[PDB]
């Protein structure tokens, strides 16, 4: 059986999976209680909805989640929300205080405590599941938490389960906006633990996903709640294979096997091909091959990076939907014959193509509106080394003043680390260099 | 009574397999139920070929559908004509290979090559004449390339004097399913030719353009691809399974078209493929079909036959037909072209006609053939295998679960010599 | 919008807030799912109907298919029909 | 006219032999009342093996039942069925044995060994002629393991030509259900090698794995594994009960499962099982039959046949069949795999016909395996006793009833005797 | 007839009592008045016309507690004559409730014991409920025991002891009355199972979310273990056990018979719903050292053998699955010398339920009772604790005081420390 344990560290984190699991529930049928209700529509004992739920005693289900954040004003939140009876109330893990964007605290003094009882109902969600394929964490490495207690949790579960996938989905700092200012700092310090733990990382970013909601939205005003929705769209699309039977279904290890060429080079861009509203959807003619083309669009990406500078390694395309796979190949054909992409040399069958026969759904009152189909691009390329260039030079600017250094000092940390991850990130922006270089 | 034990493995071996038993079924006239209903007294006489008796009347087939994910066994068990199966012949495995030929053939097969031999000797044991073994697959996957070659390997140690048709797919230049397309193939095709005795190449586009140009389908779904399949398929069983005026079972298609061990690398076509709108325009007779079977346009391989000389080639008619027009008109196609036929084998076209057509087809033919130019196929993968070796990108699995960078060493050793051995062999005249 | 300070908060719950997540009742319709099979899944022993026969008369009040999109998977799958190759 | 008297000893006999009444009663058709209400003649032909005549037409079983705690007693008398057995004949104790050797064999059992024995003389004075003697209990146990072991010593003293039929229940190698197991099952063996004259080993790990491999029951109970282990012994009895083309009684399968008299343990199996998901594409003839009684799956003990060399087998087929399949079957065989069976008997194999299937199901065989392997489960529960007994621990509570160590060491040594001469007959070749 | 009597002794023993006969009557149902509305002749007589009367007496030095019982909800239930009184209590007094006050309120309690075993047919054994901490539990049920050990020979005694924490500590002179009773229930009583106040605690703030636990709260969940552990007698199951299945399957040896206790799924009203208990749910969960009754730590000790009791929907082969994994699992550790350390017996009756108890309604429950060799770290707790009070001899004469010898102080240590040599040589590999 196909099933995927979801980890939400920090607040980004849970009011994306709150999203997440608003998603879930509609797709699968689950109401908020918790009960399947058989009569609403026809269909059976399915097992769908064990990739993300578990039945227990007789109609109901919880899903295969916790939701961990050492500051209690997000965590109660959904306590009190539209799930409270949803999720059984153990695995709303909260805290005292909060890692209060320090990087150390999560780390190193307050997450050791809470660290402890994580394991613990991902030990009990592990006897629970029969096959397990990979766990989906939800941080933000600019905050405390989600780079800190989310790089405690990634170390030890590298180490209790070894050679499982970790999908951790992550959202970096801006070049233009940003929330905090150790941002540069936790980001850094994050990408020691992330790159030799998870084992496929996907890339997000506030402003790519607020440009996006302004033009294909045409609304002037992107909410954090309205950003977290079309996230969750790339959460589902992704994971539709397992769940939706499809023409080309792709398993968790068979996105892993396909789109990192080395073992440290797996940092890799989202996309969704119809990001629509509902007067934008009736002008629109909505078919395979139009949404291939909106899917390589500069600027249809989730991270703000422009991929020109870079060249494509290696891509996936999830689709779903009523997509033929005849016109698929031949959107495939289109998209490589033109020049304004570029593929790196050394691969010449770079696409990896899934095609699902469930069509999206959309949840009432969201900006989205019903689209027949939707392409979920999860490509590697070098342009991600230009992320990491220009949070390098940031960080690299505040430490040679030693700016909001003695915070981290004082709390476990040492002066030594702040380097090693600086120097262990200059060797990833090499990386990148070296492997998009041509070969004579 | 030579029967024949079908294997599937991969998600393409289990995708054509269920096709395949459709295929047969209305042949034979059995309903998804089992029982038979058709109003023919010839289907009946040769049914242990691919099924088996059962109480009630029962037909169940001699299919050991096996793959290492469940999801793509749910579906056929789940599909019209699927529920005929015998439920103790799924054998499956729980985690998974997952696009890889290492975890299909080393970690993974272990654990399954044990279960799934031991189907397999249950079954061909209670068969008593056994003639060969039908296995359908992929190559540019992992669950059923490697497991698969790990599973011919095994059978051909425990019946090494019985066939092994193996109707597998090819990666593609124009469009490619999976970015590791070139590392499986070329690992697989190293088990292929030490192992199988007939190879049957198969390929997607070839597929989707005889879909399109030939039978103008609009929306060619991998259901009209695996039909087309499937048309090959019957055809090549169909002197075992019916009557005909010249008798040719699996040993006489081998002996007959490969003249040294190593060249069993074929390529197939089905003759009578018209558009709906263009029936009636259409003359069913036999040089319509000669002069389809030979276009390079109805090969269902990427390799262009023009190219290359055909070594041999064989032809499968069924039908109500005339002896005279089979085998002059396969006189006059060697005479038209000798060029494209190879020299040192004389009289390389070999016929044979069976009495009962396909279902609703008046006349069919099946075409086999033994081309030396499906070499521009084994160059082209060994093209982008020593693309992405170089530069040892995608590798860091295989040498993970155990298989050395040795075995890839090995691995366009051989790629490269079945290439060089295709080319010489054409240059090659006699006297 | 609200039109004081007491109404502001008393609906940023039911407006913006935890409560403004989409509820499967303001929902109009749970889509009909294409899943793998409404029969016992291949690999679960905790099945009610796993000893029993589930593709045929045993199972036949309690499997509950979906004809039009069963057929709609089986014609997107191309299983339904053979007809394509049948010239008459 | 060749009665059989059953006893049942303790809560695994007690379980078990309520089960037996089940099949038994049903087979011979009588109801829950006692009348006979059977469909053919041949039912009453041969109802007096089991069942004794009453007032109005009742039968009521010829089974004497006997433990320590009225619990079990309460079980068997509420329960269906259960108004058919003779409350004469519901002889137990009051202050329970405890899972205690010494209690049911020295301290509690003289006070009511003295009552059972006073009912079994009474029921074997009344049948006109004897044929043996039943027993079904288990060895980890002591209200049914003491206590009924001391009653094969004294049976046997009483009635030294007639024969005891041992369906003992062993322990577990994976799990113990009673933390005294070992010291109770080598204790029961020592004085089962000699008293009992041929043993039926059952053992309920096998019974869990046949249930879920192959019957495909995920949550069996004890109902469950008790009908299997009842189809058995109605098979044993088959050939008593009902004609055939090759009877065989219980003196039959003796004189031929026994070449020496210390070996006299078997394993055993009922063969056509299946699960309703496979029932309709099953083939049940005798070929098939013949693959499924042999296979190690099958087999109800926890020694794996492929370990050891079979000494001497017996099949006690029923159904309406053809005498040379059941030869040529057993014949094919053995010459199959000749590696696995004794090369010093020719002809290993007791075969037997009998003319009536059991009800619902047209052709079965229960199939009685003598072999060298079934030291494997004694050399375990001889290791987990010199584990226990070297640091005399689980002892006070049996030395503390009257019983000295040395006959600990004596029921160890006749335990290592025992495992010694298995060994050296498989190890012995002729010539 | 299966029938057994049971004994409580003290403020703790019938305060238990309290809640084991309110959980006995819901088992049965038996009403408060002891009417009615086979199974429950083990627990219950029937005497008159309808009238349902419990097989013990509740005797206690202390008034205060017992006529609670007298004038309670439960007055018509027990047979006021049963119930024993007396003018003055021990006052944690080891020495008043063993010769003083101890040696005439003893004499009333045989002749009813005499009584209940003559009225009843089939005697099974005798279930005590007391407190070594105490004056009264500890020196009046010393003083009973003893007497029924010559008196009532080869009945086996289940001891339910209510034991003393360092942690939390109710009275000063627990180490004394404890250390002086466990040379009496060493030596008469045959199976001896230890709870501990603290670690009740504990797990009511740990699996039942209640933030101020009391002592009705902790009795509630003590019966439960009591009646699931005497359920194989009441009722019918797949593999019954009984009284004597439990004195030689956890006793290896006559002075080693402390064995622990563990009720497994212990879930709220609130949290039972979204947990799914299977068999090996519960099986993981009675094994952890969190479920133990008496604050343990399994993993430093070895398991002698383990006693699984299961009731309610439990099939044979799930039992099995759970406890194959258990020997699989390195983190729980089996003694060498026993290979067959499982004993493991099936019910058929879920467990019931007290109207506004804590516990929730559950289909599959599992009670667990482990000899291991952990156990003499608790003993050796307050030994240490002993040491130091008894070497400065404070609070000694009020026990010499009372007819107590000052000699036996060392006796009492002594035997106690032979407990202590007995379990390291146990423990100890060969
Ligand atoms: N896309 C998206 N990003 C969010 C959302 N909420 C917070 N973020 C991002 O998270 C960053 C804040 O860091 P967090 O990790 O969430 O801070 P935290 O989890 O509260 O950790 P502490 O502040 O130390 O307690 C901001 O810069 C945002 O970019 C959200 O709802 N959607
Ligand atoms: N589990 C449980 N333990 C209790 C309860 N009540 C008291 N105890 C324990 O009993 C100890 C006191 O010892 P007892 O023997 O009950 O005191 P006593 O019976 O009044 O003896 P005297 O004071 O000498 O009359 C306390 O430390 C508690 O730990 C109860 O209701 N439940
Ligand atoms: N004709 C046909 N080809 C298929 C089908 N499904 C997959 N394929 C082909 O199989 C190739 C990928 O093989 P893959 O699924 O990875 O093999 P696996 O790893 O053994 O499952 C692709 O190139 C597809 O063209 C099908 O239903 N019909
Ligand atoms: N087949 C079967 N075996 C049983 C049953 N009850 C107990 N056993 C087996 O009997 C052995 C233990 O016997 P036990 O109950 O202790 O016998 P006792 O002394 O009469 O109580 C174990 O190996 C159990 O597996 C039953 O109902 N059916
Ligand atoms: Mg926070
Ligand atoms: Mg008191």
């Amino acid at each position: 059986m196909r099933e995927v344990i979801s980890i939400h560290i920090g607040q980004a984190g849970i009011q994306v999976g709150n999203a997440c699991w608003e998603l879930y529930c509609l797709e699968h049928g689950i109401q908020p209680d918790g009960q399947m209700p058989s009569d609403k529509t026809i269909g059976g004992g399915d097992d769908a909805f064990n990739t993300f739920f578990s039945e227990t005693g007789a109609g109901k289900h919880v899903p295969r989640c916790i939701f961990l954040d050492l500051e209690p004003t997000v965590v109660d939140e959904v306590r009190t929300g539209t799930y409270r009876q949803l999720f059984h109330p153990e695995q709303l893990i909260s805290g005292k205080e909060d890692a209060a964007n320090n990087f150390a605290r999560g780390h190193y003094t307050i997450g050791k405590e809470i660290v402890d009882l994580a394991l613990d109902r991902i030990r009990k969600l592990a006897d629970n599941c029969t096959g397990l394929q990979g766990f989906l964490v939800f941080n933000a490495v600019g905050g405390g938490t989600g780079s800190g207690l989310g790089s405690l949790l990634l170390e030890r579960l590298s180490v209790d389960y070894g050679k499982k996938s970790k999908l951790g989905f992550t959202v970096y700092p801006s070049p233009q906006v940003s929330t905090a200012v150790v941002e540069p700092y936790n980001s850094v310090l994050s990408t020691h633990s992330l790159l030799e733990h998870t084992d496929v990382a996907v890339m997000l970013d506030n402003e790519a996903i607020y440009d996006i909601c302004r033009r294909s939205l045409d609304i002037e005003r992107p909410t954090y709640t309205n950003l977290n929705r079309l996230i969750a769209q790339v959460i589902s699309s992704l994971t539709a294979s397992l769940r939706f039977d499809g023409a080309l279904n792709v398993d968790i290890t068979e996105f892993q096997t396909n789109l990192v060429p080395y073992p440290r080079i797996h940092f890799m861009l989202s996309s969704y091909a119809p990001i629509i509203s509902a007067e934008k959807a009736y002008h629109e003619q909505l078919s395979v091959a139009e949404i291939t083309n909106a899917a390589f669009e500069p600027a249809s990406m989730m991270v703000k990076c422009d991929p020109r500078h870079g060249k494509y390694m290696a891509c996936c395309l999830m689709y779903r939907g009523d997509v033929v796979p005849k016109d698929v190949n031949a959107s495939v054909a289109t998209i490589k014959t033109k020049r304004t992409i570029q593929f790196v040399d050394w691969c010449p069958t770079g696409f990896k193509c899934g095609i699902n026969y469930q069509p999206p759904t959309v949840v009432p009152g969201g900006d989205l509106a019903k689209v027949q189909r939707a392409v979920c691009m999860i490509s590697n390329s070098t342009a991600i080394g230009e992320i990491f260039s220009r949070l390098d030079h940031k960080f690299d600017l505040m430490y040679a003043k030693r700016a909001f250094v003695h915070w981290y000092v004082g709390e476990g940390m040492e002066e030594g680390e702040f380097s090693e991850a600086r120097e262990d990130l200059a060797a990833l922006e090499k990386d990148f260099e070296e492997v998009g270089a041509e070969s004579a | 009574m030579r029967e024949i034990v079908h294997i599937q493995g991969g998600q393409c071996g289990n995708q054509i397999g269920a096709k395949f038993w459709e295929v047969v079924s209305d042949e034979h006239g059995i309903d998804p139920t089992g029982t038979y209903h058709g109003d023919s007294d010839l289907q009946l006489e040769r049914i242990n070929v691919y099924f088996n008796e059962a109480t009630g009347g029962r037909y169940v087939p001699r299919a050991i559908l096996m793959d290492l994910e469940p999801g793509t066994m749910d579906s056929v068990r789940s599909g019209p004509y699927g529920q005929i199966f015998r439920p103790d012949n799924f054998v499956f495995g729980q985690t998974g290979a997952g696009n890889n030929w290492a975890k299909g053939h080393y970690t993974e097969g272990a654990e399954l090559i044990d279960s799934v031999l031991d189907v397999v000797r249950k079954e061909a044991e209670s068969c008593d004449c056994l003639q060969g073994f039908q296995v359908c697959h992929s190559l540019g996957g992992g669950t059923g390339s490697g497991m698969g070659t790990l599973l011919i390997s095994k059978i051909r140690e425990e019946y090494p004097d019985r066939m092994m048709l193996t109707f597998s797919v090819v990666p593609s230049p124009k469009v490619s399913d999976t970015v590791v397309e070139p590392y499986n193939a070329t690992l697989s095709v190293h088990q292929l030719v030490e192992n199988a005795d007939e190879c049957m190449v198969l390929d997607n586009e070839a597929l989707y353009d005889i879909c399109f140009r030939t039978l103008k389908l609009t929306t060619p779904t991998f259901g009209d691809l695996n039909h087309l399949i499937s048309a090959v398929m019957s055809g090549i069983t169909c002197c075992l399974r019916f009557p005909g005026q010249l008798n040719a079972d699996l040993r006489k298609l081998a002996v007959n078209l490969i003249p040294f061990p190593r060249l069993h690398f074929f390529m197939v076509g089905f003759t009578p493929l018209t558009s709906r709108g263009s029936q009636q325009y259409r003359a069913l007779t036999v040089p319509e079909l000669t002069q389809q079977m030979w276009d390079a346009k109805n090969m269902m391989c990427a390799a262009d036959p023009r190219h290359g000389r055909y070594l041999t080639a064989s032809a499968l008619f069924r039908g109500r037909m005339s002896t005279k027009e089979v085998d002059e008109q396969m006189l006059n196609v060697q005479n038209k072209n000798s060029s494209y036929f190879v020299e040192w084998i004389p009289n390389n076209v070999k016929s044979s006609v069976c009495d009962i057509p396909p279902k609703g087809l008046k006349m069919s033919a099946t075409f086999i053939g033994n081309s030396t130019a499906i070499q521009e196929m084994f160059k082209r993968v060994s093209e982008q295998f020593t693309a992405m070796f170089r530069r040892k990108a995608f590798l860091h699995w295989y040498t993970g679960e155990g298989m050395d960078e040795m075995e890839f060493t090995e691995a366009e050793s051989n790629m490269n010599d079945l290439v060089s051995e295709y080319q010489q062999y054409q240059d090659a005249s006699a006297e | 919008g609200p039109r004081s300070w007491a109404e502001d908060c008393n609906q940023y719950r039911t407006t913006r807030g935890s409560k403004s997540y989409s509820t499967l009742e303001d929902a109009g319709r749970v889509p009909e799912r294409y899943s793998r099979t409404n029969y016992v899944p291949f690999l679960a022993e905790r099945h009610p109907l796993y000893s029993y026969n589930d593709l045929g008369e045993d199972g036949k009040g309690k499997v509950r298919l979906d004809p039009a999109t069963q057929a709609d998977r089986f014609s997107r799958h191309g299983w339904g029909d053979v007809s394509l190759l049948k010239q008459e």
